[PDB]
């Protein structure tokens, strides 16, 4: 199997910008390499085969180029409609392989989120299970750090958390984090803390609660 | 007009099959090589499977040998994939794309026109609505609701009738240890209005027939 790395996995930009992206082999594939574009809720759209062929349609602003292991993809001057995810394929042999994928995104100034947490409802309690929330509102660059604190012991393993795409007028990011107990370990603690790290807050800031 | 149009797809359990079709207009089918290519929830692109033009050469990933069978009738333009044996990591959005070859050989070369795409689900979960719990506003300030504890995806929510949209954000369905999805969605607003204004989460759950009107008041 042919291994292909894709790097970065992820990058900010702005309109105008240039973009550079890298698809690296685990063995020579000749020119036998694809480019796709993908947006969200949307089938791949291809973009160069080839290595180097523009597929008919597709702007002269992108471009690819290299041989044998290295790859790369080039938008000259990205454009609003360009922030999508990009994904390189070899077609030398079976079985055929995918890139990891690249996220271009928008750039834009930090923004630190504004953090909320919520208890459980009584109502959720009488089902017996207690849901506590942390909300990260509109906070800029996406990466930020949420550790659940009960009691001050650190929850490992029974929280999730899902990330908002950029919102559309501000390209800001929203996270929400929901750590999930049940009904006897929750009336069994008092102090729940969610403690958020962002590089828009000079030092983690901590929301919480006593049961 | 080249099209490739997908179906088939649905939400099963372990161990059932599922078949699904990409039926192609617009150009010589019987011309191209044709894929299956799926992806995950969040993840990237899989290939699956190919299949030549004349139906002889197939190949297949690891993880779906001796599972799936891919095939084609040229005479309905139609390609198929027979998937039995189905796993919860067979999850997917599964498209179909033609592929013209290079070669005398015709292998693979690019795959320049796509399905659309067409959902499978597996999972031993059954089709159950969701709890609406409140995320209360206490002491700008943000509330919201807890859409918690249903199968399968999706659900929709608005905010008073759709009459309340700027400052809402509801986020992407998360799939709990239980097999079951929960999401939320919040909404910040002024915190002078609070003691006034009404808010009301509207959430309606289609493959259950649940619609549920859950008022977030502070506690």
């Amino acid at each position: 199997d042919i291994q292909m790395t894709q790097s970065p996995s992820s990058l900010s930009a702005s309109v105008g910008d240039r973009v550079t992206i890298t698809c690296r082999a685990s063995q020579s594939i000749s020119s036998y390499l694809n480019w796709y574009q993908q947006k969200p809720g949307k089938a791949p759209k291809l973009l160069i085969y080839a290595a180097s062929s523009l597929q008919s349609g597709v702007p002269s602003r992108f471009s690819g180029s290299g041989s044998g292991t290295d790859f790369t993809l080039t938008i000259s001057s990205l454009q609003p409609e360009d922030f999508a995810t990009y994904y390189c394929q070899q077609s030398y042999s079976t079985p055929l392989t995918f890139g990891g994928g690249t996220k271009v995104e928008i750039k834009r100034t930090v923004a630190a989120p504004s953090v909320f947490i919520f208890p459980p409802s009584d109502e959720q309690l009488k089902s017996g299970t207690a849901s506590v929330v942390c909300l990260l509102n509109n906070f800029y660059p996406r990466e930020a750090k949420v550790q659940w604190k009960v009691d001050n012991a650190l929850q490992s393993g029974n929280s999730q958390e899902s990330v908002t795409e950029q919102d559309s007028k501000d390209s800001t990011y929203s996270l929400s984090s929901t750590l999930t107990l049940s009904k006897a370990d929750y009336e069994k603690h008092k102090v729940y803390a969610c403690e958020v790290t962002h590089q828009g807050l000079s030092s983690p800031v901590t929301k919480s609660f006593n049961r | 007009q080249v099209q490739l149009v997908e179906s088939g797809g649905g939400v099963v359990q372990p161990g059932r099959s599922l078949r699904l079709s990409c039926a192609a207009s617009g150009f010589a089918f019987s011309s191209y090589g044709m894929h299956w290519v799926r992806q995950a929830p969040g993840k990237g692109l899989e290939w699956v499977a190919v299949i030549w033009f004349d139906g002889t050469k197939k190949y297949y990933t690891d993880s779906v040998k001796g599972r799936f069978t891919i095939s084609r009738d040229n005479s309905k333009n139609t390609l198929y994939l027979q998937m039995n044996t189905l796993r919860a990591e067979d999850t997917a959005v599964y498209y179909c794309a033609r592929d013209r070859g290079i070669g005398a050989r015709r292998g693979p070369y690019y795959m320049d026109v796509w399905g659309k795409g067409t959902t499978v689900t597996v999972s031993s979960a059954s089709t159950k609505g969701p709890s609406v719990f409140p995320l209360a506003p206490s002491s700008t300030a943000a509330l919201g609701c807890l859409v918690k504890d249903y199968f399968p995806e999706p659900v929709t929510v608005s905010w008073n009738s759709g009459a309340l949209t700027s400052g809402v954000h509801t986020f992407p369905a998360v799939l709990q240890s239980s097999g079951l999805y929960s999401l939320s969605s919040v909404v910040t607003v002024p915190s002078s209005s609070l003691g006034t204004q009404t808010y009301i989460c509207n959430v309606n759950h289609k493959p259950s027939n649940t619609k549920v009107d859950k008022r977030v008041e502070p506690k």
